[PDB]
């Protein structure tokens, strides 16, 4: 059972993960495999003499982005650093350790460089950050009629100066602003 | 306080099989059962639990009456409907205040609702109850605590769930608990005004992480997610050596009792499939080692003595026996642990 | 000047007790000993994000350079972003990116090719295997360069006025003359030797690129920071193979040899060893995060003083009398061209 | 936290186990609680070092912005700093940075210098700004145009090396008298 | 004895502290009691 | 104004196991737990 998470107990070596064909150069005497930090990575097949790689099971992490509870009960789920077709097929096969399930309507799926956001919909408009999502994304509660929307950062108001060889802007007036620092 | 606990609880917004009464389906009892019933005055008397519901395994009946209870952990024979029949190998007769609170505000519209949740972890059957003549439409939505009534250490095995009925001349709510983590809000008077699950909704999970009932705007790291393996493959070296079990069970001159003709076993593999499929067999008695839970045992040496005897001597070969073959030719030790083969 | 490092969100259960129900139950007997670790690492990540925000988002308006580039003869194509480059970064930031190699990018979603790694899996796949993960920064490396570009446009088209209030356009020779006036020399010396000043500026701007290219490591601070995080993670994942004075370092093996009633002592031994190792890692990360917060606050002060203005303090904005400072985005850090 | 022992209550474990078997669980609780206290004091030291850095920054800010005017731009609040009031806060300080921020501005014109008679006149303190027809000199941070007088400028040059210079007349109060 | 610092061994629960009549709401099946952080705070009198 | 302190180069083998072969072998079972410590102290001296 390659390309699928499965517990393995190869000739006394027990663990979990995903296996597939490899182009290793295992020497004939070699039986186990490892890496720089002494973590098992490859195991020779004791019945086929083939080499199979070892994978982490699906490691990521769930973060819940929510506004104030007094505002709404709507929430969106973030899964860090996993491909979102992968998490979708995991949900379809019903093998994800989480039991809580947020609806996948097709519109609420956003493969983001920090893992895909589910429960929020991408808007191509840019607004100031409200809840930091990561990778230049922030989610917020906005009116359409109310839902959670994920968007790229609005770095600020786009402004173009009028620099020239002989152009100067001089303030003919002034304002006094009492800022606060804590 | 917002104390967090991990205990067998009925999942919130789970599925409950509401029933009626006008024949007594056998609801399975796994990880306890949550029961409820709404009635005008009374239609319910008692429950039955256990396995196979006969006078073979100890069971439980929790019937009540007008003034007290008649709960007894007995092995009653059968009623299939004066209900009990047998009280021979039965003990644990318990009588206390009755389980039904019945009240009315000068009208029958005050339909009382009763709520009983059960579990038998390390025995200790638990009955938690709270009675309220609630609005009476159906299984309601407003939260309510659940006070214990009795705690009895039964110490028996229970697997099923049925119920007795009453006589005459909307109830039976059933729920299943699962191992979940819960968070409980304790009032200043000590009551439980609210409670939230920790594995149902992402908002509930984050509320459980920060042990609160209010969550501010932001992102919270609650837990991790893993894909549990679908299968569990075990692989071992193609195939190894074989002991001459076939060579010792398929000879031509098996020496008789006067030459016990033993083939010592070492550096072998204890493949006992041949021991099963070989010959129709006539005596397969095992004394010290199970004849099926033995391939999981590793031995240093094994001794197999091939004999040729008659039918009476086949049964005669046994620990602590006397006769022409058990005392003069081959004696079987009393502390012998092993198996015998006769075909 | 480093500004941040790789954000980490180390988890308890998978790292210490690999998918073992009994081991997780025994860890639960330790209380909220590791929820402290999770909260500390989350706070570290939040602090690093705030560090980036403070050190870069000092201007509320994203300014754009004029389409023409003739700033009184001063050559700025080396530090202004190159439109042809898909990343829209100047050659200086391009060299900075090419001279910095990240052991863990983090924003890769490497899961999926770990099975396809074929060869011995790298630190990323190993750390995903043994309970280690890396979060990506909130501000992407593209928009960080965008902030740098806006700051550069402001500081080369409006002087230091945009650092105080509205951006007031002013010719670059006038701005440099006023920097001269602020450094105690009247504008006439500049206006008579504008050609010489421009030629010297162009020569220095050309030569700093070659110095960065040919030097062994002028990115020593950032490279040391990245190497520190990588080495800390490597030691963290190496501690899993330590016996810690027990029968074995394999959680399955210790169970498959001693029945848990007599194996709970070794389970507790592994638990406390891994807990102390993670405690050391988290404390060292907290110390390095405090040091990085100090460095990033220094960098933000340097920005707000030397970039959006001229600082009278000496040495602060480079050796010699300070005139300007043009920032350049760097991996997990900033670079000032004083 | 039981810390892998019989119970987390010292008195209960003492009253339920004899000394020469209970001291093992006693040591288990000792080391668990002691590691917890070590973690707490280490985190408190981290927090105290960070708070000390913040308090040193606050003291420097108070000394400069409060007891004077700080030329360091974007230090005592956004904009040109003028003065600041410190205000007491619970376990903290709050500053009220009074800052001078410019306002409505106009493009006029600019030249590096003025050439009156074969000589380049540079402004003493300010810009050379033009209404559009008549050249003027005014301060950098406020539009206060004034007639270009000799007192308003200083002359050094030969009207042939200052790139971008423009032609205008400079006046003096001496030639009239 | 109440309003005094005494060693107590209430129903196997040993410890030292001061006792006084309280205004809690122990349910008849509640015996030990506690506070916010998981420590014996108020034990109802089994006799009176 | 303090500028630096005394530089320290604590040694694991000596401090935790006085010239004992079995003790050093047991300490080796703790992994590279103290190599981090030696590197940290070296970095501290370099920082001074
Ligand atoms: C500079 O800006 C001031 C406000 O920031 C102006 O003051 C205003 O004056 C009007 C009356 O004309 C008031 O109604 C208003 O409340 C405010 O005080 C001031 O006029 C302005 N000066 C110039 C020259 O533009
Ligand atoms: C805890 O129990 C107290 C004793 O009954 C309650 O106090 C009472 O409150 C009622 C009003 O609800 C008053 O009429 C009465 O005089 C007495 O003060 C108290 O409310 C209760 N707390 C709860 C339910 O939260
Ligand atoms: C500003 O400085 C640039 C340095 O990169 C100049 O680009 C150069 O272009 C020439 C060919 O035109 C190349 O040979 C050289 O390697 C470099 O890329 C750019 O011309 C210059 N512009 C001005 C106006 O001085
Ligand atoms: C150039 O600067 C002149 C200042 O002397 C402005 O001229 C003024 O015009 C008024 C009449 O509108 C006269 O009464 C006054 O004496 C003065 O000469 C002139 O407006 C200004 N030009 C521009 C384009 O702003
Ligand atoms: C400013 O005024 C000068 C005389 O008042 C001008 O100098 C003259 O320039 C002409 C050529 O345009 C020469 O032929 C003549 O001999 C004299 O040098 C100067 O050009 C003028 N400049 C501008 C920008 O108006
Ligand atoms: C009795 C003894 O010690 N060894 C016997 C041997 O004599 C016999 O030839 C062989 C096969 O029959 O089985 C074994
Ligand atoms: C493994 O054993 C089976 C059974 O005989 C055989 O068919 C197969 O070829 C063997 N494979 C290897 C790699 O030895
Ligand atoms: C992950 O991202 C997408 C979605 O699954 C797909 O291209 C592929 O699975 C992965 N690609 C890369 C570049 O990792
Ligand atoms: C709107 O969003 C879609 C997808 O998010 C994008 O392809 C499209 O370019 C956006 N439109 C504009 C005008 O940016
Ligand atoms: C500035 O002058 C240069 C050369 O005289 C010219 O190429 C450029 O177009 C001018 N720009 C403006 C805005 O006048
Ligand atoms: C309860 O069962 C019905 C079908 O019998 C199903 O449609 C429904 O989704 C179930 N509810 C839950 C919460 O699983
Ligand atoms: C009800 O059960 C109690 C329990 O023993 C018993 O004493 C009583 O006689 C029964 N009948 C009535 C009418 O109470
Ligand atoms: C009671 O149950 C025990 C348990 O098996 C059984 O041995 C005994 O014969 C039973 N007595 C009866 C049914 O009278
Ligand atoms: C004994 O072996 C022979 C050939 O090796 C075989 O034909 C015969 O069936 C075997 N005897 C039994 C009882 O299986
Ligand atoms: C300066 O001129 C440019 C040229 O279009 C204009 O956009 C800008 O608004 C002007 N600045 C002012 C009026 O303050
Ligand atoms: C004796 O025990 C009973 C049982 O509750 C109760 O009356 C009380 O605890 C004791 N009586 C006294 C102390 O007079």
């Amino acid at each position: 059972v390659k390309n699928k998470c499965v517990n393995f107990n190869f000739n006394g070596l027990t663990g979990t993960g995903v296996l597939t064909k490899s182009n290793k150069k295992f020497l004939p005497f070699q039986q186990f495999g490892r890496d720089i930090v002494d973590t098992t990575d490859a195991v020779r097949d004791p019945q086929t003499l083939e080499i199979l790689d070892i994978t982490p099971c699906s490691f990521g992490g769930v973060s819940v982005i929510t506004p104030g509870t007094n505002t709404s009960n709507q929430v969106a789920v973030l899964y860090q650093g996993v491909n979102c077709t992968e998490v979708s097929v995991a949900i379809h096969a019903d093998q994800l350790t989480p039991t809580w399930r947020v609806y996948s309507t097709g519109s609420n799926v956003f493969q983001t460089r920090a893992g895909c956001l589910i429960g929020a919909e991408y808007v191509n408009n840019s607004y100031e950050c409200d809840i930091p999502i990561g990778a230049g994304i922030c989610a917020s509660y906005q009116t359409q009629s109310q839902s959670i929307i994920a968007y790229t950062m609005s770095l600020g108001a786009e402004n173009s100066v009028a620099y020239s060889n002989n152009s100067i802007a001089i303030p003919t007036n002034f304002t006094i602003s009492v800022t606060t620092e804590i | 306080v917002l104390h967090l606990t991990q205990d067998l609880f009925l999942p919130f917004f789970s599925n409950v099989t509401w029933f009626h009464a006008i024949d007594n389906p056998v609801l399975p009892f796994n990880d306890g059962v949550y029961f409820a019933s709404t009635e005008k005055s009374n239609i319910i008397r008692g429950w039955i639990f256990g396995t196979t519901l006969d006078s073979k395994t100890q069971s439980l009946l929790i019937v009540n009456n007008a003034t007290n209870v008649f709960i007894k952990v007995c092995e009653f024979q059968f009623c299939n409907d004066g209900v009990y029949s047998s009280a021979n190998n039965c003990t644990f007769e318990y009588v206390s205040q009755p389980f039904l609170m019945d009240l009315e505000g000068k009208q029958g519209n005050f339909k009382n609702l009763r709520e009983f949740v059960f579990k038998n972890i390390d025995g200790y059957f638990k009955i938690y109850s709270k009675h309220t003549p609630i609005i009476g439409r159906d299984f309601p939505q407003g939260f309510s605590a659940l006070e214990p009534l009795v705690d009895l250490p039964i110490g028996i095995n229970i697997t099923r769930f049925q119920t007795l009925l009453a006589l005459n001349r909307a109830d039976y709510y059933v729920g299943y608990l699962q191992p979940r983590t819960f968070l409980l809000k304790y009032n200043e008077n000590g009551t439980i005004t609210d409670a939230v699950d920790c594995a149902l909704d992402p908002l509930s999970e984050t509320k459980c992480t920060l042990k609160s009932f209010t969550v501010e705007k932001g992102i919270y790291q609650t837990s991790n997610f893993r894909v549990q393996p679908t299968e569990s493959i075990v692989r071992f070296p193609n195939v190894t050596n074989l002991c001459p079990f076939h060579e010792v069970f398929n000879a031509t001159r098996f020496a008789s009792v006067y030459a016990w003709n033993r083939t010592r076993i070492s550096n072998c593999v204890a493949d006992y499939s041949v021991l099963y499929n070989f010959a129709p067999f006539f005596a397969f008695k095992c004394y010290g080692v199970s004849p099926t839970k033995l391939n999981d045992l590793c031995f240093t040496n094994v001794y197999a003595d091939s004999f040729v005897i008659k039918g009476n001597e086949v049964s005669q070969i046994a620990p602590g026996q006397t006769g022409n073959i058990a005392d003069y030719n081959y004696k079987l030790p009393d502390d012998f642990t092993g198996c015998v083969i006769a075909w | 000047l480093p500004v941040s490092m790789t954000k980490t969100s180390v988890d308890c259960t998978m790292y210490i007790c690999g998918d073992s129900t009994e081991c997780s139950n025994l860890l639960l007997q330790y209380g909220s000993f590791c929820t402290q670790l999770k909260r500390a690492l989350t706070g570290i990540a939040v602090e690093q994000d705030k560090n980036t925000q403070e050190v870069f988002a000092q201007v509320k308006q994203i300014y754009k350079t004029p389409p023409i580039k003739y700033f009184g003869g001063f050559n700025f194509s080396q530090i202004l972003p190159d439109p042809s480059k898909p990343s829209k970064r100047s050659p200086i930031e391009d060299l900075l990116f090419n001279k910095v190699t990240l052991a863990d990018a983090g924003f890769i979603k490497q899961y999926g090719d770990c099975l396809g790694d074929i060869a011995a899996r790298d630190l990323i796949c190993a750390q995903k295997f043994n309970g280690l993960t890396v979060l990506p920064p909130l501000l992407t490396d593209e928009m960080i360069a965008q902030y740098t570009s806006a700051l550069l446009a402001g500081t080369i088209t409006s002087g230091w006025t945009f650092g105080a209030g509205p951006a007031l356009q002013i010719p670059f020779p006038m701005q440099m003359a006023y920097r001269f006036n602020g450094i105690g020399v009247t504008q006439n010396v500049l206006y008579e030797n504008q050609k010489l000043i421009a030629n010297q500026f162009n020569s220095a701007i050309g030569k700093i690129q070659d110095s960065l290219f040919s030097t062994p490591s002028a990115l020593g601070k950032l490279q040391d920071v990245v190497n520190h995080n990588a080495q800390a993670l490597n030691t963290l994942v190496k501690q899993l193979s330590s016996k810690f004075g027990a029968i074995s370092s394999v959680l399955n093996d210790i169970l498959s040899r001693l029945d848990p009633p007599e194996a709970e002592v070794q389970i507790d031994r592994l638990i406390t060893g891994r807990l102390q190792s993670l405690q050391t890692y988290v404390t060292q990360q907290l110390i390095r995060a405090a040091e990085i917060r100090a460095s990033a606050n220094l960098a933000a002060t340097k920005m707000s003083e030397c970039v959006l203005g001229q600082s009278k303090r000496v040495d602060f904005c480079g050796k010699g009398y300070h005139l300007m400072s043009f920032p350049q985005s760097a991996p997990h850090g900033v670079v000032f061209l004083h | 936290s039981k810390f892998g022992a019989i119970s987390s209550v010292l008195n209960d474990i003492l009253s339920r186990l004899d000394p020469p078997e209970a001291e093992v669980q006693i040591d288990r609780l000792i080391t668990g609680r002691l590691q917890s206290l070590q973690t707490y004091v280490t985190q408190q030291l981290i927090r105290a070092a960070e708070i000390r850095a913040s308090a040193n920054l606050a003291a420097t800010k108070m000394s400069e912005c409060v007891l004077g005017q700080s030329k360091r731009v974007d230090f005592c609040g956004k904009g040109y700093h003028l003065m600041s009031f410190p205000q007491s806060a619970p376990h903290g300080v709050v500053f009220l940075h009074v800052t001078y921020v410019p306002a409505q501005e106009k493009n006029f014109t600019t030249a590096p210098a003025i050439c009156h008679d074969g000589k380049a006149h540079f402004p003493r303190e300010g810009v050379f700004v033009s209404n559009g027809t008549h050249w003027f000199v005014t301060q950098r941070n406020f539009y206060e145009p004034q007639i270009i007088t000799t007192d308003n400028t200083f002359v050094s040059g030969n009207c042939d090396v200052v790139i971008g210079i423009v032609n205008n007349t400079v006046y003096d109060p001496l030639q009239l008298e």
